[PDB]
């Protein structure tokens, strides 16, 4: 089900903008117990972002969750 | 990893 992906997205978004920024992403990661540096966090975005905007959109979010 | 993230996220 893709609901799992939507659920994860809902947990990531901190307002309902539909565009997960590095700040919101880091917030969730830190809450999970993952303490990474500025570079490490940005790297995650740089790999997920295919457009090259500086954030992860719904489409890219779905692809990253299905990555292998 | 991304897969591990979805796993732990579901735990909490």
């Amino acid at each position: 089900s893709e609901e799992e992906i939507r659920e994860a997205f809902r947990v990531f978004d901190k307002d309902g903008n539909g565009y997960i920024s590095a700040a919101e992403l880091r917030h969730v990661m830190t809450n999970l117990g993952e303490k990474l540096t500025d570079e490490e966090v940005d790297e995650m975005i740089r790999e997920a972002d295919i457009d090259g905007d500086g954030q992860v959109n719904y489409e890219e979010f779905v692809q990253m969750m299905t990555a292998k | 990893k991304l897969a591990h993230l979805r796993a732990r996220l579901k735990e909490l």
